[PDB]
C-alpha cells in the first residue's frame, strides 16, 4: 500500500527527527507508464 | 485437550461444549503455547470465546512469546471478543516479550473502536514497547490522524 | 555444492534467535534481540 511506502524510513536526524519517504515524495498507485490513453466514442476507456 | 484446541480453531461451537461437558482442559496449550482461547480469539470465534470463559478458561493465558488472547483480538480487529475478554478481566495493559500491548497492536492496524474500548478499560497510553514507542508514536508514523487525535 | 547453515542445536528454539549477533559499522556485536520483535501467527505451508 501507499501508506506502507510513505512511512519508509529514509533517515533519522541528529535531533532524533525522522525523514519518511512521504516527506520527499508523493506516493500513489499509477501507471507503469503513462504513454497510452484510449477513448471509446470520446469517453475514457481501456481495452485489449 | 487436543480435540478442544482443534474444535476451538474450527469454530465448532457444539463440539467445544461436548468436550467441555466431558471435561477437557480449558487451558490446554499447543506447541507455541496457544490455548483454545488464543485460538478462538485469533480466528474470530465469538461464541466459543464466551463458552470457554464461562468454563473458567484463563483469560490471561500467554503463549511462548508472552502474548495473550487480548493481543490477538485487538490486533485482528475483533471488537466484540475484545470487549468480552475485557469484561472477563483480561489485563488491558498486558505486555508480550517485546513490551507490546494490545493498544500497540490495535493502534498499529488502525482499529479505532477497539482502541476506544481498550482506553475505556484504562489502557496506558504512555506504555512503551522495547523500542520506546507508544501507540501515539505508532499513529503518527502510520500517518493515521483520526487515531492520532483519539490518543491525545 | 558448499552450504553454510547453523548447526542444528542453534536453530531449533525461538529463544535461539537472540543468540545470533551481527557486526555494526563501528565494530560492535549486536544481538538480534536488540533490533527485532517476534510473534506467533498463522500462515499457509502450501499456496495453490
Amino acid at each position: 500500500s501507499t501508506e506502507e511506502f510513505g512511512k519508509i524510513l529514509l533517515k533519522v536526524n541528529q535531533d532524533g527527527s525522522r525523514v519518511l519517504l512521504r516527506d520527499v515524495a508523493k506516493i500513489e498507485l499509477g501507471g507503469e507508464n503513462y504513454d497510452i490513453i484510449a477513448e471509446f466514442n470520446g469517453q475514457p476507456a481501456s481495452g485489449l | 485437550g487436543k480435540k478442544l484446541l482443534e474444535a476451538a480453531r474450527a469454530g465448532r461451537d457444539d463440539e467445544v461444549r461436548i468436550l467441555m461437558a466431558n471435561g477437557a482442559d480449558v487451558n490446554a496449550a499447543d506447541v507455541v503455547g496457544w490455548t483454545p482461547l488464543h485460538l478462538a480469539a485469533y480466528w474470530g470465534h465469538l461464541e466459543i470465546v464466551e463458552v470457554l470463559l464461562k468454563n473458567g478458561a484463563d483469560v490471561n493465558a500467554y503463549d511462548t512469546l508472552g502474548s495473550t488472547p487480548l493481543h490477538l483480538a485487538a490486533h485482528f480487529g475483533h471488537l466484540e471478543i475484545v470487549e468480552v475478554l475485557l469484561k472477563n478481566g483480561a489485563d488491558v495493559n498486558a505486555k508480550d516479550d517485546n513490551g507490546i500491548t494490545p493498544l500497540h497492536l490495535a493502534a498499529n492496524r488502525g482499529h479505532l473502536e477497539i482502541v476506544e474500548v481498550l482506553l475505556k478499560y484504562g489502557a496506558d497510553v504512555n506504555a512503551q514497547d522495547k523500542f520506546g514507542k507508544t501507540a501515539f508514536d505508532i499513529s503518527i508514523n502510520n500517518g493515521n490522524e483520526d487515531l492520532a487525535e483519539i490518543l491525545q | 555444492k558448499v552450504y553454510v547453515m547453523s548447526e542444528a542445536k542453534y536453530r531449533m528454539l525461538p529463544d535461539d534467535i537472540g543468540d545470533w549477533y551481527v557486526r555494526a559499522a563501528d565494530g560492535q556485536m549486536v544481538p538480534f534481540s536488540a533490533f527485532s520483535s517476534s510473534r506467533w501467527e498463522y500462515g499457509s505451508p502450501r499456496l495453490e
